[PDB]
């Protein structure tokens, strides 16, 4: 059984789903984060927020005695850790049971523009603050459900929204066979990564230097995440192929709606099939890592990180991603809607041979 | 394009901390292109010389 739900927005803002949480229910706008394991709301009014959740005006809302304070890249809250009825609109006739967190405080949380007042938590146990104990909104939906450990997205925000199904894949979704990577830790959705390609060209890496700290795959973060050793050669290697652009600190206009795509070259992501012997390749066109903004000015999609590589909401807006949470699996098709006017944006190959590649990666 | 021209007045609301409030005509500087989400810019005013969200169809590039 599974639960197929649109998603409303974009890579940029962030892919948000509808809830109605407590008894009467209170319409909320939950950002899907699978870089997390919290099913958090906001639970008093704040700045740059239209709704929140009362848990005062709900009579199903039971509070478990206690709070949690969870810190990410760039914002921080704590929130009454407690339990309340989730009913989502379009999807499951029934509701169900799960944690809540309701934030009380904040810092740099909700930004402005932001259209979510609250955050959907799909990675494992293990992360979920204050531990493991705590059973995350999908082990909790399985349980109670009684639905595959399986959970798949689409993205569509080329320059409407998403589609988020709960409890397997959804076979008109896709497009050709898909490529599964196995889950290294259960922890946030990490895979093995091998190697990296630009336009052709493959830059010269440890292949334990692209599984830096973790190599994971993020619904919550925009752009392609690199860690600081590899963003440099990857600058360098783009260069060669194409002022403050490549540090972000600038833009890159080109007059009279001309494309600059075809300026630059292709960035392919090389990934361990299930078959040790085996690995596929990932390839973003320059649609989906040279963004647009506001003839039309354009920014480098591309930031480095202190920490992991994070395969952001950008690259996974070109595949039809997989989560078989059920067979230690992370999936990848080629997506219809992945098309801006006909034209293709992302490119699914393989099987290709790991003869003249390191055994492990992941250090 | 590095700066952004103000095309209109705007008056930040008062329930919003980090909104800028501006003039007609001020120059803009957006601190990281990266950080960007949505049609609303974390940028510095080159007149007040403060830090804070500007709406992006309330300006123009330079």
């Amino acid at each position: 059984l599974a639960m197929v739900d649109n998603l409303q927005g974009d890579s940029g803002r962030g892919y948000y789903l509808e809830m109605l949480i407590g008894t009467p229910p209170q319409k909320l706008q939950i950002l899907v984060d699978t870089g997390s394991s919290n099913f958090a709301v906001a639970g008093t009014p704040h700045s740059y927020i239209d709704t929140y959740f009362d848990t005062e005006r709900s009579s199903t809302y039971r509070s478990k005695g206690f709070d949690v304070t969870v810190k990410y890249t760039q914002g921080s809250w704590t929130g009454f850790v407690g339990e309340d009825l989730v009913t989502i609109p379009k999807g499951f006739n029934t509701s169900f049971l799960v944690n809540i967190a309701t934030i009380f405080e904040s810092e740099n949380f909700f930004l402005p523009g932001i259209k979510w007042n609250g955050i959907l938590g799909l990675a494992y146990a293990t992360l979920a603050k204050p531990s493991s104990s705590l059973e995350t909104f999908f082990d909790s939906l399985v349980t109670q459900a009684n639905i595959p450990n399986v959970f798949s997205m689409q993205m569509c925000g080329a320059g409407n929204g998403g589609s988020l199904v709960l409890g397997g894949i959804e076979p008109s979704l896709y497009k050709g066979d898909i490529w599964y990577t196995p889950i290294k830790e259960e922890w946030y959705y990490q895979i093995e990564i091998l190697k990296l390609e630009i336009g052709g060209q493959s830059l010269n890496l440890d292949c334990r230097e692209y599984n830096a700290d973790k190599a994971i795959v993020d619904s919550g973060t925009t752009l392609l995440r690199l860690p600081q050793k590899v963003f440099d050669a990857v600058v360098e290697a783009v260069a060669r192929a194409s002022d403050g652009f490549w540090t972000g600190s600038q833009l890159a206009c080109w007059t009279n709606s001309e494309t600059p795509w075809s300026y630059f070259p292709k960035i392919s992501i090389y990934l361990r099939d299930e078959n040790s012997s085996r690995s596929f390749r990932i390839t973003i066109l320059p649609q989906l890592y040279i963004q647009p903004m506001m003839y039309e000015c354009y920014r480098f999609g591309i930031s480095p990180s202190t920490n992991a590589l994070v395969i952001g909401a950008t690259v996974m807006e070109g595949f039809y991603v997989i989560f078989d949470r059920a067979q230690k699996r992370v999936g990848f098709a080629a997506s219809p809607c992945a098309e801006i006017a006909g034209a293709a944006v992302s490119e699914i190959s393989g099987p290709f041979s790991t003869e003249d590649v390191a055994s492990n990666c992941v250090p | 394009v590095t700066l952004f021209v103000a095309l209109y007045d705007y008056e930040a609301r008062p329930n919003r901390p980090l909104d800028l409030s501006f003039h007609k005509g001020e120059k803009f500087q957006i601190l990281n292109w990266w950080h960007v989400r949505g049609d609303w810019w974390e940028a510095r005013s080159l007149t007040t010389g403060e830090t804070g969200y500007i709406p992006s169809n309330y300006v123009a590039p330079v």
